[PDB]
Parts: C-alpha cells; structure tokens; sequence
C-alpha cells in the first residue's frame, strides 16, 4: 500500500482532475481495482500516467513487448487476467528479485500476486502490457 | 539526445509548458539563438527538472533518480564532472559503448553532439539513455561521483 | 518525564516566556501531566517547544507538515479523524529506521505509539499536524 | 543575499535592548572592528540568541536552531570548516545552486561572498537561503558535521 | 604464427558470411594494409557467428559468455583498460603463467599482437588458456572491473 | 526451463545442422531431455554444445576427458546412464565442496540434480562425463 | 578430502621406487589402512615420505629432535609412549591453529592429537618419534 | 603445564650439578614438592635456580624483597605449608593478575597450588622468596 | 657461494648426470650468458628437479621445498621482493644475523651479496645459509609471500 499517492502525483503534475483521482481511487478501495489504473481513460493521459506513477513509485519506464518479452517461468506467478487487474508482469530473477511491469503499483485487491518474488519495479504504456498480458498466459 | 519528440509535444503532455508558453519562449530566442529546452528555462517558462522530465519523455526513457538509481562506478570517469555540469547529466549504468544519462538537456542538437564528443574524448561512444532527473537532485550526483 | 532541562533551553533559545515555564512546570510538578503539551499556550509557540522537546530528547524537530508526507498505509488506518487529535503519524522507514513523528516524546506512551517499526522519533506541531491531517485523509 | 535594518533598534522594538545599549554597543564595533551582534554580547548587553533572533527580524531570514536544521553533509564538504568558523556560519539545504547559510549574523557579506566563491570552487553557483542563529549553536552544529 | 586454418574463407565455408565480407574485409587491407583476420571483424564484415565459430575453428578456441564466466577481479588489472577496451579483450581466470583471455577474435593478430605484449609488459607470461566472445559483452565485463 | 534457448544457438553459431535442431527439438518437447543435452551427436559436435552452454548458461568453460578428472567421491552421486543423459558429473569432494560440470542446466526433466550441497556449475563435455564415470563410476 | 596426489611426489621428486606407491596404493586400496605409513618400508625411506605427506597434504616435514622439541604443555602430563607411538605432540600456537607433529597426517587417529584446537599437522620419522619418547617425558 | 625445564638449563648454564636434578625429580614426585624449590639443597646455589627458572618462563630476573614487597592478605589465602609446596607465598592478588615469584614454574604438581587467580610472573634469589614468607606468612 | 662444486657434477654423483652432460650444458653458459645451474636444464641434459635437489647438495646444503618450507615473513621482507625475484630466491628462516635463502641456485653470489646489502639495511649482518629449491616452486613462493 505504499507510493507518493497513486492518483495524487498525477493530480500535482496536471495528469488528472481530482476527481478523476477519485472516482478511480473508490473503485480502488472499494472493488479493489486500481486508481492509476482507472484514472487513464476516467481523463488521464498514458505516457502522463506512467511519468508519475514512476516519480510516485520509483519505477523505470519501459518499451513495447517487441523488446519486452515475457519470463517463460515467472510470467505465470500473474496469469494473463490477473496481470490484466493488477497492472503488472512478473519478469526475471536476480539477487533474489523479479521485474515488475507496471501499469499501477497499488493492486489493492491483490497486489500479493506476482510478488510471490522480492521485486524491482518497471512501468509503461497499456499497449505494451496488454499484449504482454496476452503473451503471459 | 537521441532527437525524437520535438519538446512541445512533451512539455504539454506533461504538464510542463503549454503549448502557448512553448511558443513563446521560442519567440525570445529569436535574438536569444537557443533551444525551445533552453528558452523554457530562459523564459521562466520551465524549471530545469522539468525539462529532466522531457529529456526522457522524448524517447520513452525512465524516472532515474539521482538518489535511486546505482552511478556506476566507472561512469563518472566516463562522462566527466565538466561534462555533466555543462548537460546537467550523470553516467550511470555502462553498456559496452553504451551509457544511461541521469538527465536534463532535452532533444537539441548540441547537446547531442557535444555529450558525444565530451564522452568519446574520455571513453564510450555515447548511444545513451536519458533518463528523468530532477536537476538539484542530478547535481548531488554528479558532485558525489566524480 | 524528563529530559535535558525543558524550560531552561526554551528560555536560553527564545522559545518560552518565562512564565510559560513556571506555571507549565508546575503543573507537571502538580499534576503529573507533562511540561511539554502543557508549556505550548501558556507563553510558548508549539514551534518553540517541539524544537525544544526534540532537542533534549536527542530526537529531531520537523519541517512543516506542509512537507511532511504522513507513511502512505499507516495514514490508512490513522485516517483525518484520527491524526488531527493525536498530532503524529509513523513515517515510511529510512533504511533501518522509521520516522515516528510525535507530537510530544517526552510521555513516554506516545514513543510507544505508532511504534510498529524499527524506528528513532522525530516531532512535529498539532496544529500543523491538523491542516496536513486535514488535507491527506 | 542579506541587506538590513539597523540590529541597533530592531532590538529596541523588539523589547530586548534599550536604544542606548544598542548605540553603545554599535560605538564599541565603530572602534573594535566586530559587529554590533558581538558587542551587545560582549558588553552583557544581549544575549547571542537574543541577537541571532533580532537579526533575523532585521533581515528577513528566521531564527532557526542549528542542532536540528537540517545540516546537508554535502552542505559541510561544500562549504569548508574554517570557512565556517570564520564568520560564525553553517551551510544546510542545498537546491540547486541555492545554499541555506545559518548565520549568528546573515548580514555578514564577507562571509556571504567568501561562502559564495567557497562553494563554487566545491560545487555550487550559490544564492544564500540565510537564516540566523545562536552563533554557539552553530558553532556545535560545525563541531558536529565537519 | 598462429597458422592453421585462415579467418577469412573459414568465415564464409561455415555458411555464416559471404566471400563478399571476406573481400570488403579485404577492402580494408586495400585501404589499411592489414590481414583478412585482422579485417573480418576488424571492420565489421564477416557474421560474429561466423568468427565465433571461424575464429574457434581456425587455430582452436572455446567461446565464452563472459557476463557470466568467473571473470578473475585480479585479471583486469593484467590488461589496463585501454589496452584491454581496444582490442576486444578481457582476462578471465589465471592459470599460472596462462592468461584465460577472452576476445571478440583471437585470430585478429594485430590487435591480439598489442594486447599479447600488454599481457607481457603488464600482465604474465600471456601464454594464453584463450577463449572466443563479442566485444560487446567483453567491454561491459571490463568495465565492470576497472 | 529458461534461458537463452540453450542449443538453439548453436544454429545461429554454425554449431549445429538445421536437422540436428530440428530432431533434437522434437525429441525436447516429447521425451522432456532439452535441446541442449539432446543435439549432441545429432549434428552437434559436443564441444559446440559447450560453446553454447558457455554462453547461453553462462557455466564455467571447462574441458574434455584429456582435461578434466574423473573423481568417485562425487561421480557416485549420479547414475552414469541418467547422468550421461542429464550431462554431468559431479567431482570432488571436501566437507564444504563439491563441483558439478553440467551439459544441460535447461533440462526440464531432472536439471535440479547433484547441486544440492555447497557446489556449482561448471561446463564440459559428455564425452568426459561417459569416460570419466567409467574411470570412477 | 583433497590432497596433492600421495604417491606422485615420491616418485616424481625421486624419492621412492614406484613398487613403493603401487604396492601401498594397493594396499590402501584393497585392506583400506592409510596410504602413508603403508608406502614407508615397500621402496619408500621414511625421511621421503615425510617429505612427500607434508607437500600434499599443506603440511610441514620435521627434522631430528634438535627441531622438534617437544611442548611441556603436553609433554609433561604426555606419556613418553604416546609421543612414540601417535609420533605426535601438539605444539604453541599461531593464529589460532596449533601445531601436531605426526607419524603420518593421513593416520588420523594421529592427528586427532591436539585438537582441541585448530591445527596445522607436521611430519616426522620413527627415530624422531623414539627420541621424542626419550626426551618429551 | 610449558616451560624451558629446570634442571635442564641449570645443568647448561653451570647452575646445577646433574645430581641435584635427578634427585630433586625424585623427591618433586615422591613429596611432590617443587623441583627447583627442592634443588636449592639437593645442589643447586641458590641464584642458579632462579636465573634458570626466570629463562624458563620467559620472566624478569629480579632483586630481592627490599623491593619486592609481599602481601599478607593473599599470603593468608594459602596455608603457608600449601605456599611453601608451592614456592611462594603470593605478590598482591589481582583478578587477571597475582603476582608470583615461585622457585619452579616447571614442577606441573606443586606449580598448580596457590593460583586460585592466575599469576603474573618475576623472578629472584631464594633469600628473597623465602623472606617473602617472613614478610608475610 | 660457497664456490660450490659444479652443478651437473653433483648430479653425476648422485647418478642423475653424465659428465657429458655437465660439460656440454657448461660449454652453453660459456656462451648463453646463463649460469651452469641453468644450462643443465636449458641445454636440455638434467632433470630441474635433479639440478633443483642438487644445488643445495653442490654447497653441502639441503633441498627445501617452497611449498612446504615455511616462509617466515619477516625473511621476505628483509629481503625485498624485487631483490628475491631478481636472483630467483626466497628467504626462509631468521636467527640473530643469518637468513636461510631458499634458491633456485645457492651459487648465486649476485643474490647473497645483493642480499647481504638488504639484510644490513634491515639490520641482520648477514650470514646467509643457501638452500635449493624447484624454480617454480619458489616462483610460487615469491609470488605468494611480500
């Protein structure tokens, strides 16, 4: 449950209205959906999203899935329904961590998935994340 | 650094400078003979972390923080103090012939160039990576690195 | 309870009225409630005091709460209605230590607030606790 | 960077020194080559932290306690120790270029200007945040991170 | 020496290159007056797939990655960076007076010939345990150790 | 189960002939032995495998029987048959120390073999691991 | 446990005829007693053996008693028949290993002697033993 | 129980006859009480025995009890007859640090008395240590 | 020194060497600029580990094998490693002025009396008692013990 306020960043750098911030935020706490998430298409730019998300989080931005390839192991510790929710894809293993793609750091519902690893985190565009979803399983 | 999105088209995007303050500070380099990057900042149009912001926004590149993201022991040598001070960037991560920049100067041509040049007299062939840095911030690197 | 001479260092500093000490003393003396939270009001900023307090406790005084950006999940169940009253909230963990940011370390009780991690205590005002608090949840 | 009111009556609406301590004290600096912030300590008049607070009100730059004002470690290799004890001066926030300098007097220039080329040769263009303190306070804060 | 069986054709008989690269290779030795070896990599014309088995095939070597392959913290220092960087090289484990030197091409004489007395006139004995790699991988891994 | 496609590679390098990949890729997903271990001999000469594991594993380059030495404190770990199969024989032994040199470490079948004490991997050939079992095994 | 080949450096520095190793190599083979005492006495002097143990195994070969002086630490309380018959007395210290001297280190019911404590073994004849005997206790 | 051995370096530095040590030996068991103590008497003169002993532990070879004062608490800690086995009656009583001037720190069973502490040790002429004795008990 | 015998002739003595052998390898030094102790070995007759067994036996001194031999630190140090590896020697055991040199030729006077300059400055007046040992050997032992 931890970033510089998932939504609020996007709020001070002029991504979104507050109330964007939340409609997409209720839906977080209450479905358990995602405000980063939610907030692109409620108003929300993409690239704008992800900048923040990365201030927010500390997330490094990434590429399309023609240079992000899937984990043939890791990428099923988040099926592609389950990444498709949280906002992420489980890639990689090093010093004991995994690389997580990004869409929005906050998955209250269950964020737990995909961390079954320590993680790093990376964060980009949906176009990227939903083909990588698809590729994932 | 590569070239790519021409800085307007990010500034708006993220919040930084409108379209019309874009504008205007391009009108003040018609004596001053800058940059849309450099004019922003001359104009009080942008903040010097907000162009960071489009350096990497430009080519779809990181929010490398300065206090996060590992300075590569080596990398300093790289891309020198002098350097750094004159981009506003840090060497981190090396690749070979390739160099990941904690970074403010966007797109330009100079900078492009003269990060070039200052590195290849030194090591590697740039090929870098831009990556957002808030300019206070890439200055503390730069000064504990090098 | 005690700490490096309350009343003496407000004074030395230009923090406290000399009256804000006498009668606040007193009451602690009297009354068991401590110097601290009593000296605030009675002849002393709670800007005056905090930095005060954190000083002869080997604990430190806080910027603005303008600035202070309460721990993202703590907040969570430490809501508005919560944190305006008590005037604190844990903050993130710095390495190895949090920051529990009191609004008066010299009651022993409030140290062992919000102490859910490894931490060293930090201070901060309630009434700029109130307008954060305010704001943040 | 500093400029001022009169130390020698700020303290007089201040309700800390009649305008005959301050003028006599300001007499005795006239003669000693110290300031008037040193001679109302000298003399018994004020004490240091009485002073430190009416220099801040006399310049616009807040009493602030150095034990606990965020002494920047970077701020202390910035600007050097004896550079420091000096002029009675601690360096703490750096932004920038910018430099929070607490003073026991932020109206003293030679340490001002001395501190803006010190820390340029270190790092930093500099543009004093000043802000006033006891000056023993500070004197234990340049003990403490040097 | 090294004899055996020549980089150039061994490129191309593999089904890695084509008698075209060997020749543009021998372009270079028209305008450098160097060896096909040497040019096959040198300037870039024969496939790496065709020297990372061309190369191993023409005097015998392993092909290594060396990102992974214990690279021996002591070696580099064997092989001082510019004389390692410049000709594709990087010490691995020691093996006494033996060097387990990784290349991007072993059989590229003229550099190997500046790197073989480097390894003499600042490493070992050379006698080298050799091994084959890109250059790329190479670099990263000395720059990592220097 | 992951890597860089290890046998695959060899291909690319000239290692292998289009029909060793293809044969010894069929068999992969069939019989669960990997493509890197099963291409030997299928148009693979080993040492070409070792190029390859050397730089699609990343295990130590070691050498042949001429090289390497056989040693029973270990090589009984590991059935010869199923161990030629698998790729490796294990060598040496202290209290704290065992080595393993390994053709195939993507071996979805029994790839976790031997290295289950205080060892690692090393690369060398199945013609060592064959000769050197029967010299200790 | 590792060593440096007992048996090579006997034939390979010249000090035994190969009958020694083979016969004793045999025999370590086939009865399982310990190669070192077992090589002495089959073409082997015992002065080579020593010399061969102490390269091999990291250890040190010992000259007559003029050297090996014995500790009265243990010497005084060890029988003169233990110093004969281990050939051993454990000896200072440095670094934290204190020294064994030994009729064979490979004979561990030897080199069990001292340690008690951390130990480098040393190495000596069946005269240096009886001379101990004779002068230890 | 290490020492240089009295008897030994008295014989090689003209300090003993070879009688006094074989003799002394016997009644160092047979009574138990120290060697050296026994030599002075058997034919050993006097300084000899504590010259000797001093090279045997390495001690400072000492003056007499004008300067080397004893003390009577710790002297009363021992029956003077236990002391008088021992070789000395003790030098002050310290917890790391007795200090002991005996007439042979190589007699393993007399030599094991009085050091309820362990000793630092000195040494000089049987005049001083058994006046040592009268000085204290 | 001492003068010694001549090295292949103790090797003849000891049955490991013709004094064809000794002569002929003798006759290569006379024009090789090596030593006898080197031709044995160079001039391909004598085993180095007969002529390494037998030098020390040439002076009447033992072989001390380097990997075995404790090198007691002091020794290295009292003789540099520069020196020791000039004269291909290690130094051994220390008593009041002596120094047991662990040679791969006793003979060699250039390092007993290089030698015995060293050890003066140290503070040892020499006495240095020669013993023989495998080149490579002390090779190692050089390399492991400064």
């Amino acid at each position: 449950q931890k970033d510089l306020k998932l939504g609020e960043l996007l709020l001070q750098k002029g991504w979104i209205s507050r109330e964007a911030l939340e409609e997409a935020l209720v839906e977080q706490e209450k479905t358990g959906d995602l405000l980063g998430r939610i907030l692109v298409r409620k108003g929300l730019p993409e690239e704008a999203l992800y900048r923040a998300l990365a201030e927010q989080k500390g997330l490094e931005f990434l590429e399309s899935t023609e240079g992000i390839v899937p984990d043939p192991s890791a990428a099923l510790l988040l099926l592609r329904s389950d990444a498709l929710r949280y906002g992420a894809v489980p890639i990689g293993f090093q010093n004991g961590e995994v690389e997580v793609v990004l869409s929005d750091p906050r998955h209250k519902e269950a964020v737990a998935q995909l961390l079954n690893r320590p993680a790093r985190f990376y964060l980009a565009l949906p176009q990227a994340w939903e083909e990588l979803f698809r590729r994932a399983y | 650094l590569p070239r790519a999105k021409p800085l307007g088209e990010i500034l708006v995007e993220l919040g930084l400078a409108r379209p019309e303050d874009v504008e205007e500070a391009l009108q003040k380099q018609r004596r001053g003979g800058g940059r849309l990057e450099d004019t922003l900042v001359q104009s009080g149009k942008l903040r010097p972390e907000a162009l960071a912001q489009a350096v990497a926004t430009q080519l779809g590149y990181p929010y490398v923080d300065p206090e996060e993201d590992p300075p590569d022991p080596g990398a300093p040598l790289l891309l020198p103090e002098d350097l750094c001070r004159r981009y506003g960037v840090f060497p981190h991560r090396l690749e070979g012939n390739r160099l990941v920049l904690l970074m403010k100067d966007p797109r330009n041509i100079l900078a492009l160039d003269d990060v070039r040049l200052a590195l290849k007299r030194k090591g590697l062939n740039y090929e870098v990576a831009p990556a957002v840095a808030t300019e206070a911030a890439i200055t503390k690197l730069i000064e504990r690195f090098y």
